[PDB]
């Protein structure tokens, strides 16, 4: 990574997160960092040790992508810029056929 | 219905509302007198 | 301060309490889920709230009793306010000699009577410490020897310091005057004022 | 200006009560693109027949209104389903299945003495379109109150082709891109994301890279 | 703890229910579909509501129901109650023999007396089970000699593990106060307190 | 599931109906134009609204009301209500033999009463299919022979498919027990429960 | 549809009006100005308004009511009704022959009996057009020989084209009901339907 | 145009006024500093409101007033009303030789009455000038020979052009109906008309 | 200016208080600790609120009462009135001769009468500066020979300055009308006014 | 609370009560597109 | 009014409501970022 | 998952009516930046010891509600003192005293 220092602190913090998931949590007191995983042992929730309310809310549109394409800076090249593109037959099979494309940096 | 005639009698509070949940995050709307 | 009450002002009859009303007020936080556990959660504090009712007054009553609440907020003390129903004396005896360890701070009073106390208290009757205003009520009383194992429904506003000293009889009620914000009587054509209402608050 | 028969003008300016339904019919939300199930839903009390099919009735509770400006824009509509019917909570709440482009018709219907549709819309000699466009959302909302009386209401979204505004629809000068290429064992081989499937062979923009 | 009762303390016959209210309360998702159908879900637990009126209370008898109310409210364990018109005992005998088998869940239930019990639970009676502190009702009752099934308004919180037993007679309903927050008692100048009354909620 | 009324079970004379309420529920969307006309929208459907009230009730009359009830919450199913007012018998004779023409999806009921049925229906009086549980009022009735041309007043709920045969007599309210969320019943001092009110929804 | 009365159904005395009351509704773009001057601009068509009250009903004449008003709310067309105390026939012949020519609005309105009627329409009579179903008031009369000139108090809402024919008797009110949505009727244990009552509304 | 009132329809008795009430309206923006001191600010202007009550009405009596009513509501005219109370002749005299000086805009009139006027008004009697429709409350009079010094309620809603004339007999509220957006009247069983109120407000 | 009263104007008895009520109206910024404790801060000034009630007024008397009212409203001065029951001459003397030494805040206050006056003003009455127009109310005494020592239940508004004079009799509060936005007067069958009755507020 | 539905159901009011502040000064929300 | 301090205590609500109005549009505030 | 011992998830599982107190320890806002003051302050209706140190009661009233989402910000949270102490008044509105780095713990 390369932080231009120039940047806010805020908006530095936010970039060096968001590149490997990361969450900055200031709850129980310390500074925690969280990232995403699997576990095999979660924790058990059952809807009756709820307090009755619940939201469920899917947006698939605007959020379900079938194909990802992505760009980096790659010494390989100069350290020019090197596109990763590549489709998913299993994710066009499903939602009939649509051309959705999940662009990233 | 007559709603929009009051919120046009607290705009202000409105603007203030908005943008005490962007500062949440780094976000603020005084950025947009660049535009 | 004291209210004027028919034991120290009986001249003045119309002063005593037709109907008194001691409110128990200890807010809670309580939640409901939907296990069909109900839930509690206690922060603030308890305090015991009195709502006292006056019959139609003559002049000098309410001269009197008028006199005595404008003194009181001039001068910004605590009303004084005596119960005749809590009145019955049971623990008789001095209470300079009893001691009472320290480091209590639950809802239970351990006491050394020495033997210097006759008599036993009952549950349901008026209990306070020497050292702090709070008006406290015995729910339980095991008495094993010279120990008294006293109950009492407020947990215990002030820590035991080993100084304090039990208080059975001749308890009265720190209370702060509400409503008196707007406080007022009118007089009517026949030359009695009614509508008096003193709502009192217990501010320890 | 939607042109109307003049049979329905004259049911439109002389009755006042007008028996009015809404025939929804929605495409199932599938695991895979295979074949095409519809359920056909009514906000009538009673079944409604059109063109021989039946859109069953007691799920359909409300619908939302259908605003457009000169500006373009989403066309949100929102229907809701009772969510204690347990037969549509599931398809709603179903692993692994996925809705990003099932189509959904709305018909406005006018019903006449004896029972039957008024027919509205010249080129058809039917019913009015309420509304037809893509499912873009949903969700259910349980409220389970502990004294009294609870509800659930599942709620579908709608909108029109443009749902995705922040979408870059191109053909981007790669292969990789222009014949879909995709890992299938130990190779990358072209796929069906190709745009057509003549793009598998095409290998224009082979040396794209490095001109 | 016990809730003070004429039966626990006949000393106080002051106490004593004049009139209570035994309400039910089944949360439900109650939907009216468009059609005519109402479809409600059951998903939150059912808890039975129990309102008590007193008559006129003189002050001892309200000095001791006071004092075990707020004895209630110091340990905040659980407040147990009696209701006397449930307690027509039509069912002699000693449950301990009485075995219930295992892997039971819903309203039915089956249990075998192996010959103890003398006298029939007619509908409308509690019903309990030892472990398990809901109270239920039965709505329906059908006998096969020795053998007994019981139809519960409310379906069985715990599925029967082999061990509980039948409790038809002193069933105590595990309630929680819901009027602690601002309970007050007027005094008349007669000398008894008037309207003290209770809204009592079975917990879990 | 039927209500317990004095005709099935006359021993129980508080279960009697001491006034019912046929409430007519037909939401519509009523708009009033500035031009004087006001015009309606009728989109949800009709449902009789069904309300009963009690006079006090002896232990016994309530025991059998209140395991009825029970039974009912329990099972979950349709309490069928039973109004004397609408028992008058007009139309006797066999329903088997009548014969409904089928695709009748509006308001009206053309049937060929083959001769087979003695005496004419009454405006006002209560009719309903046989293959469905909503329940009509005649509104108009005219007869042309054996073609009885009988009009409804909530439109035909089915389309009926040549199988359904009128039912004229015996006609029940597959209602739905409403406000059961809360049902409750205080028992005053004197032995007799009070304060019970059956709010009944006709759930077709 | 006519709304049965005595007059169209005399064996059910017991229809017929308790108490009517014929509101006046004319909204108004009213305003009040800072100088004390109040401005008023009338836009919107005024309507009649009837709120009829029946006295107790018997089942029967409870059915027949019920049985039309459901059949109007079936067919869904207008229900006319005929106000009793407007009924004084003060305007003997037959009205055909009366000639109101054509081109007039406003609140004036001038017709020729050419020596047909006998009998002054005194003011606050009502007066109705053949044609349109609107129901005026007679506000002042005036008359020179056969020729009359009448006062409305609601301005002609159609101008007159020659055709229209002067209705003296019998005038009934195109209304609408407003008490549709949700109308019961108690059944008494006496047998009597009490508290009928309609808020009708008079349409266009 | 007059309001009826038993002065210029005695024939019928049930028109009088059996209980009016002048409202003095005098909208004003009042603000209480937290130093004691009370502030107002008055833009608006002050109108006597009229409210009259009336007895039961026999059938000629609600004609003869509700003809007069439409009359009004038709020609869009202003009421008139007189109040007996205020009818007390004390200044007589011609009111055409007194004269009054111009640029008086303040809230008190100077008119020099040229000997012209016997008696003298007196203090809360009722005053209008002669070409504005508003009605004044004499405060305060003091006479120095001929010039009088009348002081006035409201302050001059008109600038004196030096042609007003003072008018002290006979003066009539120009009041608009309020209350008339929906305005009716029950017709009793017994031919009597009743609930009727004018809600009156002083349009000048 | 003065509000009318028997005392000035004996040839009216109809005016005169029917019930008087004197309110106290001390705004304070009130705080309940969690703690138990009470803290209130005084901050806005208080003002004595005295609710009129007047008995059945004659035509003449309200003209005389509503006549002043009006000139109050219209000159905008204040509206002084004079509370008969603490008009008991209990201090004889012109105190003119008294002196108060100068810088004197707080309730507490010095006068020294010089052997002047002859009476003792007792606790409960009402006291007020020459100067200032604030009404305060002596709530203790105490005299040592010539100088008098009284404590007033609202602290000294303004600092003596050494020539402010007792005013111990004639004390009129400089009040305010709250209910002159709208002041109606009903006029009985009778021939009187009922309900008069006035809002005053004491102005600084 | 229930807030969040309702101003779901009202959102072109805030809309407009927010933008109504803005135009105070010289900034309006129609300035995003570009970004 | 008092109104000011609801919607301080109701800010993200307002946030949505807002948000929810633009994506009619193409619009939506999280392009304040990046000025 | 912040870890809890297991004698504590059997109190928080068997009691219903749990007493709750929230101990806040503030800097003191000072003009310089010499020394370390710290005001000391419980919710509860007594005075609680915690390590040696007396949370003196009857100043704080309420503290909002402490919200972390997945996506980087300020974590806000407000606590409100009774306002009429008038010896916290005095402090927060004292004449040249700074309060920019001054930290608190709930």
């Amino acid at each position: 990574t390369i932080l231009d220092t120039s940047e806010s602190v805020f908006k530095n913090v936010q970039g060096i997160l968001e590149s490997f998931g990361g969450a900055i949590n200031n709850l129980s007191g310390e500074y925690r960092i969280t990232v995403e995983k699997y576990s095999t042992n979660p924790l058990r929730i059952n809807f009756l040790d709820t307090y009755g309310d619940l939201d469920l809310s899917d947006t698939t549109g605007r959020n379900k992508f079938n194909s990802v394409q992505a760009s980096l800076v790659d010494p390989a090249l100069s350290w020019k810029t090197n596109s990763i593109t590549f489709y998913n037959s299993k994710f066009k099979e499903q939602d009939k056929g649509l051309d959705k494309k999940l662009q990233l940096s | 219905a007559s709603f929009r005639d009051f919120a046009s009698n607290n705009s202000t509070a409105f603007r203030d509302a908005v943008e005490l949940a962007l500062n949440e995050n780094g976000t603020t709307l005084k950025s947009l007198g660049n535009s | 301060m004291r209210l004027p009450d028919p034991y120290t002002n009986p001249e003045y009859p119309g002063l005593g309490f037709e109907s008194v009303n001691l409110v128990d007020n200890d807010p809670m936080i309580r939640d409901e889920l939907p296990n069909g556990k109900v839930k509690e959660v206690k922060i603030s504090a308890q305090y015991w709230g009195i709502n006292i009712s006056y019959p139609e007054l003559f002049p000098d009553e309410y001269a009197f009793l008028d006199s005595r609440l404008l003194e009181y907020k001039r001068t910004g003390d605590y009303l004084d306010v005596l119960l005749p129903q809590y009145e019955a004396f049971r623990v008789r005896g001095d209470t300079k000699s009893v001691t009472i360890p320290a480091g209590q701070k639950g809802s239970q009073i351990i006491l050394n009577t020495n033997g210097t106390l006759t008599g036993q208290p009952k549950a349901g009757d008026l209990f306070k410490l020497s050292t702090h205003p709070k008006v406290y009520k015995i729910t339980n009383f095991s008495s094993s020897g010279n120990v008294w194992n006293i109950s009492l429904y407020p947990d215990l506003f002030i820590t035991t310091t080993g100084s304090e000293k039990p208080v059975f009889n001749g308890i009265l009620f720190r209370t702060k005057l509400m409503n008196g914000d707007s406080f007022g009587s009118t007089l009517n054509n026949n030359g009695t004022y009614s509508g008096i209402s003193l709502s009192l608050r217990e501010s320890l | 200006m939607k042109k109307i028969l003049d049979s329905a003008k004259n049911y439109l300016n002389t009755h006042d009560k007008l028996k009015t339904a809404c025939l929804i019919a929605l495409e199932l939300p599938s695991s895979s693109g295979s074949a095409a199930t519809y359920i056909y839903l009514t906000d009538y009390f009673r079944d409604v027949t059109y063109n021989g099919i039946l859109y069953r009735s007691g799920k359909v509770k409300s619908i939302s209104s259908h605003k457009q400006n000169r500006q373009l824009s989403i066309g949100s509509l929102s229907f809701t389903i009772t969510g204690t019917a347990e037969d549509e909570v599931l398809k709603l709440v179903q692993n692994g299945v996925s809705f990003l482009d099932r189509g959904i018709t709305i018909h406005q219907a006018i019903i006449n003495e004896e029972g039957n549709i008024l027919p509205v819309d010249p080129d058809t000699d039917g019913p009015l379109l309420f509304f037809r466009g893509r499912i873009t959302g949903g969700g259910i909302k349980d409220n389970v109150n502990t004294s009294g009386i609870g509800t659930s209401v599942i709620t579908w979204n709608c909108s029109n082709q443009f749902y995705d505004f922040d979408r870059v629809n191109g053909r981007y000068t790669d292969d990789a891109s222009h014949r879909g290429l995709e890992v299938v064992n130990g190779t990358l081989q072209p796929s069906n994301g190709a745009k057509r499937p003549e793009y598998q062979e095409d290998y224009g923009f082979f040396h794209s890279n490095k001109s």
